[PDB]
């Protein structure tokens, strides 16, 4: 008279959990042959072949670089300039961004409607973006319109006209472009972080400028900016796709003949006004906003610094977690396991910015106002641990991830050409794929601790925060936790 | 090993019916003695089980805490219907412990930790 | 180590590629059970492998509603051979990226890493699709995130509408919803997903497609792991009919504040979608010909500034904030329409400004031959620039050997855009308005017209 | 790493002997 | 900390409807036999090694006392 093991609902719901678990016990050894969860370091030399990059310096100082792939049917060609927001004077602070929007509107040969129609009749595109140190103008076309595309970029950079009916109608496009980027809150955190870390230096200003500068800017200002900065040693013509190097050189030798001739380089302008880091903070409390956002940053490395590659391996150790991600509680990074297991944030991200003389290294996070204590403990605990205790599987995995993310990003004709043009401006050369992989795996566990002791250990920080941030710890709490009084 | 199997040994087939006798009088199973406060892994094995299986465990435990306050036993009709040693917990608890030995050999923080009292 | 302006001394450099690398041709292989492996080489250092299944949201009987929006969230998880902790750690060990997506007719699972890791990339992809266990504590923690995102979907009013031009408008399979409601998330568990997959994931419906892999490598790896799936007869394809329909939902009761949106749209139908090849390329040209945008986006020359719906609607009617065409082609049926937002006090004539434009292209005479050539150039380049990515290339070999049984060369796509004249733009757009008008709306619904007030302005 | 943890941690054993005879001079032992 | 969701039905009487004292001297012969036929190996393990050691000491001390007498 014991009940049989199918008679009660709770007894036969328990023989069905034991049968679900007996199919997790006999693994198939032919599905386990190549994959391994332990990271190793491997050699990628057989697959790293590429076409040749050919650089040619014209006698005025202009450089022309190409990577030809003659089996394609498209192309990308553009101009990279060594100028930006840093090289202005606070009475001309929005000028390099205003000049970007006023350069597709001029020309004595083709007006605004004619220029807009020549591009769309071909089926092409024409873009532009500004930053604090670099400007770009480039075009995506088909392979038979490359001489027409290069004809437009030379004429809109040399012979543009800026009339008053067009200037004043751009003052209301930009004054309404300001108002939308006052509501993205990741570009607002990172813009107050630059103004407090690099205060009283030219690197602390914003790109769009103050709103009083925009309603004052007139053509003269636009014309002295384009005669002081857009000069031949500070410009790179880069092309990629179905192009030929010797045919592009003869086109630019007769099209670019009339640009200015000032012999001031960019390095004479960085050296007479350098950038200096200051430990400080900004806090904007509102309490009607539901989520809080903040960033904490150390000073980092410049472009040509040999320690720059180790601050990119370290950024891949801190990692990234989001609430929609499929990794979940199982990620490699230990900062992402702390955030993920306890649910103490909405999202977390580590950043690393390089400049000509300085840089920034840190973490950005979004969270609910009752989680800010346990989140700030976990961020500071794992950054300071890089100066003390570094595992060997942590750096092998973070080297395999940085090798893969730098090359999976170069996919198509336009990622290739912005790789050529941006690297000739920062390093003076394009680094081949086999040297770049050789500098990455020369970063072992002892290299991590030595760069962490130079940049992180017992150093000043900069914080910018916004929202319901009354429970975020103060500056002395953060400054104290850059070292460990234990050991 | 070789001194615990009751169908080969004689002194393990008398230790077996001594615990079987004492469990029937309160109507308990051997897995009801596993406390989620003793071992934090037992707390996790019970959250992965169906709601109807955990509810029958909470009702066997309440019937037995009522019999020992009153100083009595189950009546002998109900004592012949009892199955001690019919388990519901050992296979799910071995799986939780096997997943924890894998997360430690490979690096990785523990999923739940004990509070320090 | 030297500064990064100076080269590092002791490293071997591979010898470079020539300036003209000859492109490879797609190789297709059919196994005895019915599975099709398809491969193509490339000139980058990276590979991209995908697995595409014929199943989708039209195979959902009323016992399994919502069971493909959940299979997209249960994608790379615990199998019979690997736990969910070992799957996450194996993908991060080689620096890969993994992803899944679900449609009304197609499921797809992708992987991409460097070309060194091709045998690893294949056997993890086959094991995660062929052998999923569905454990209840993993399914229940994914259901609780779908339940907290059906809490609000009202912040994307162009997939709210695009799903509402689909239920109102069809009857059978194509009216099954993609992202499901609250009650069908309460009848779903780990055994519904388990036998939905054992029935609908069969060998005649699976295609493996690689981009940057040699065809004899992909057969040394993937053939001993897929050859023993059984050969079963495929099922009969689910059927539906295009009726007309109206739909409207006055918005959720907090939406209107001081300002008020209006989101409406119209639609039509045209019997074949991809097995009648000639007709679909005419409509992609007609999409770039009509075009339009939201127009407060500030890009540059290039994306729809000189379209019909741009310089004949938003360039002189400033009360519009968005107008654009939309095509949703499927296999043997199709949908073409136009989505509009406007103001609440400027609404009913915005239906009238809209409809004329669909009447203007039905006329022979109103369109230029300088407007047709622009839409014919902007369409051949959009196909050619998009095929530069290795991920779009692998996705093309997948969804073309699921529709035609073979990959069509891109020369046959540029050949048949050339042949389109000014009268194919008129005839197919006259075969477009011979079908009932599907209408949908959202926001302040009170100020809009009704079905027969608009549907008799076309034909029938 | 983990060696440097103990290669630190055994000199606080000895910072504590510079300290353990600092006030008491435990003599006979 | 203290919540187990439950489902049960309980009935209860009032204190002033029952007999409080007489349930002590109820079946004391039956109560005694239950306690001593279930706790007789726990008293053979508590008094056993004490009665046997006291017998050894009293025998040792009664043979070195009769060996010192002349
Ligand atoms: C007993 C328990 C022993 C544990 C102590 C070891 C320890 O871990 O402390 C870490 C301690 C500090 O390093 P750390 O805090 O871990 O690094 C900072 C991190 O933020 C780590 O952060 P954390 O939160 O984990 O550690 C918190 C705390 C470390 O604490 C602990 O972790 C545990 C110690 C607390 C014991 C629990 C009780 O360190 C602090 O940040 C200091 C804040 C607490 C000090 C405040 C005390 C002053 C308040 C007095 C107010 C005056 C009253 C006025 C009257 C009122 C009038 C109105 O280092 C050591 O003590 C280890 C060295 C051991 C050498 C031998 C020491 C024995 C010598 C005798
Ligand atoms: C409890 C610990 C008691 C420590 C103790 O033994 O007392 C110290 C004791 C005092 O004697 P003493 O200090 O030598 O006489 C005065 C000369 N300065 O004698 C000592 O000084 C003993 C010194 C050794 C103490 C180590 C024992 C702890
Ligand atoms: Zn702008």
């Amino acid at each position: 008279s014991p009940p049989p093991p199918n008679a009660m609902v709770y007894d036969r719901l328990a023989e069905a959990v034991k049968a679900k678990l007996r199919q997790l016990e006999n693994p198939d050894p032919r599905f386990l042959k190549y994959g391994s969860p332990r990271p190793t370091l491997t050699d990628h030399t057989r697959i790293l072949a590429a076409p040749e990059t050919r650089v040619t310096t014209l006698p005025n100082g202009l450089r022309v670089a190409t990577e030809s792939s003659l089996a394609a049917r498209t192309a990308t060609v553009g101009v990279w300039i060594d100028a930006g927001s840093r090289f202005e004077t606070e009475e001309s602070n929005g000028t390099a961004h205003f000049l970007e929007h006023m350069i597709f509107k001029g020309t004595e040969k083709r007006n605004a409607r004619e220029l807009e129609e020549e591009i769309e009749n071909m089926g092409g595109h024409l873009n532009a973006y500004t930053s604090r140190e670099q400007t770009t103008y480039y075009a995506k076309v088909a392979d038979k319109d490359v001489p027409k595309a290069l004809d437009i970029l030379a004429d809109i950079l040399q012979n543009s006209r800026f009339d008053e009916n067009r200037i004043s109608r751009e003052r209301d496009v930009i004054l309404r472009e300001m108002e939308e980027v006052e509501g993205q809150t990741e570009e607002v955190i990172f813009d107050h972080l630059h103004a407090t870390a690099f205060q009283y230096t030219p690197l602390g200003r914003t790109i769009l400028g103050p709103a009083q500068n925009i309603k004052t800017i007139t053509k003269d200002h636009l014309q002295n900016y384009i005669q002081t900065h857009y000069t031949a040693p500070r410009m790179v013509i880069a092309a990629s796709g179905a192009v030929k190097h010797e045919d592009i050189v003869e086109q630019v030798k007769k099209l670019f003949t009339k640009l200015s001739t000032d012999p001031t380089t960019a390095s004479q302008l960085v050296a007479k006004e350098p950038a200096i880091f200051t430990g400080s903070e900004v806090r904007m409390l509102d309490d009607e906003i539901p989520l809080a956002q903040f960033a904490v940053a150390f000073e980092g490395a410049s472009w040509k610094d040999p320690d720059s590659i180790a601050l990119m391996v370290m950024q891949a150790m801190l990692g990234s977690w989001n609430k929609t991600a499929g990794g979940g509680k199982h990620m490699g990074s230990e900062l992402a396991q702390r955030v993920g297991i306890n649910e103490v944030a909405e999202s977390m991200m580590a950043f690393n910015t390089n400049y000509k003389d300085t840089g920034l290294f840190g973490v950005y996070a979004v969270a609910k106002p009752d989680c800010l204590d346990d989140l700030s403990y976990a961020i500071m605990y794992e950054t300071t641990k890089l100066a003390y205790r570094v595992s060997d599987d942590d750096v092998t995995r973070a080297r395999n991830q940085l090798k893969s993310s730098l090359l999976l990003y170069i996919d198509g004709t336009s990622p290739v050409a912005e790789d050529i043009g941006r690297q000739l401006l920062t390093y003076g050369r394009r680094i081949p794929f086999a040297e770049l992989f050789a500098r990455i795996d020369a970063v072992d566990a002892s290299t991590i601790k030595r760069v962490a002791n130079r940049f992180i250990y017992d150093k000043d920080i900069a914080i910018a925060a916004m929202g319901p941030i009354q429970r975020l710890p103060d500056y002395n709490w953060f400054r104290r936790r850059t070292y460990w009084n234990r050991y | 090993q070789s001194f615990i199997d009751p169908k080969k040994n004689w002194f393990a087939a008398q230790h077996m019916k001594a615990i079987s006798k004492r469990l029937r009088r309160f109507g308990l199973r051997y897995d009801d003695l596993y406390d989620p406060y003793y071992d934090l892994d037992v707390k996790e094995a019970l959250n992965r089980l169906p709601k109807e299986v955990v509810d029958a465990r909470h009702q066997r435990l309440k019937r037995a805490m009522d019999l020992s306050m009153k100083h009595e036993y189950l009546p002998e009709d109900l004592q012949a219907m009892q199955t001690p040693f019919r388990g519901y917990l050992q296979e799910m608890l071995a799986l939780v412990k096997r997943e924890k030995a894998e997360r430690e050999s490979l690096g990785g923080l523990p999923l739940y930790q004990r509070t320090i009292p | 180590a030297p500064p990064l302006d100076f080269p590092l001394p002791g490293v071997t450099l591979p010898s470079p590629l020539p300036d003209h690398v000859a492109p490879g041709k797609t190789i297709v292989t059919t196994l005895p059970n019915g599975i099709k492996l398809a491969s193509e080489t490339s000139a980058g250092p990276a590979a991209s492998i995908g697995l595409y299944v014929d199943c989708g949201s039209i195979y959902e009987t009323p016992l399994t509603f919502g069971a493909t929006h959940l299979l997209e969230r249960m994608a790379f998880k615990s199998t019979r051979n690997r736990t969910h902790f070992r799957v996450v750690r194996e993908v991060e060990a080689i620096g890969g990226n993994v992803q899944a997506s679900a449609s009304r007719e197609q499921m797809g699972y992708t992987f991409d890493a460097l070309k060194t890791h091709v045998p690893e990339m294949v056997e993890l992809l086959v094991d995660c699709v062929r052998n999923p266990v569905f454990l209840d504590w993993e399914v229940n923690e994914q259901l609780l995130k779908v339940k907290a995102e059906v809490g609000e979907a009202s912040k994307n009013p162009q997939d709210l509408l695009l799903e509402a031009i689909h239920s109102a408008g069809y009857s059978g399979a194509l009216a099954n919803p993609l992202l499901a409601s609250e009650s069908a998330l309460n009848g779903l568990n780990g055994s519904i997903l388990e036998e939905f997959v054992a029935e609908n994931y069969t060998a005649p419906r699976i295609v493996l497609a690689a981009s940057g892999v040699e065809h004899e490598e992909l057969l040394s790896i993937a053939e001993p792991l897929l050859s023993d799936l059984p050969n079963v007869p495929r099922p009969e394809e689910p059927k539906s009919v295009y009726t007309g329909g109206d739909y409207r939902c006055h918005t959720e009761s907090g939406h209107i504040l001081n300002g008020q949106r209006t989101h409406f749209a119209l639609a039509f139908e045209l019997p074949g979608g991809w097995h009648k090849l000639k007709d679909a390329m005419v409509l992609t040209v007609l999409q770039m010909l009509l075009g339009g945008g939201g127009s407060f986006s500030a890009g540059g020359p290039g994306k729809g500034m000189y379209s019909r719906l741009y310089l004949r609607v938003l360039n002189e009617y400033p009360q519009f904030h968005s107008i654009s065409a939309f095509n949703n082609i499927y296999n043997n049926t199709g949908i073409f329409g136009i989505q509009v937002t406007t103001g609440s006090d400027f609404v009913s004539k915005a239906i009238d400004i809209t409809v004329n434009e669909l009447l203007a292209v039905a006329t022979s005479g109103q369109v230029d031959q300088v407007q047709l050539d622009r839409a014919k150039q902007a369409t051949k380049s959009a196909i050619l620039m998009n095929l530069e990515s290795r991920m779009v290339v692998s996705e093309d070999i997948g969804r073309q050997v699921l529709t035609y049984g073979e990959r069509k060369p891109v020369e046959d796509f540029l050949k048949a855009v050339d042949e389109v004249t000014l009268k194919d733009i008129a005839s197919i757009s006259q075969k477009l308005i011979s079908s009932p008008l599907t209408m949908a709306s959202y926001g302040d619904v009170i100020y809009v017209p009704n079905y027969e007030s608009v549907s008799s302005k076309f034909r029938s | 790493i983990q060696p440097t943890d103990v290669k630190a941690a055994a000199m606080w054993g000895v910072a504590a002997a510079t300290g353990g005879l600092y006030l008491i001079q435990p003599w006979g032992w | 900390k203290g919540f187990v969701p439950m489902k049960a039905v309980t009935y209860g009487l009032s204190p002033f409807q029952q007999k409080i004292m007489p349930g002590l001297w109820k079946d004391l012969p039956t109560k005694i036999h239950h306690k001593v036929s279930e706790n007789w190996i726990s008293a053979t393990l508590l008094l056993g090694p004490l009665v046997g050691v006291y017998s050894y000491v009293q025998n040792y001390q009664e043979k070195e006392k009769l060996s010192h007498r002349y």
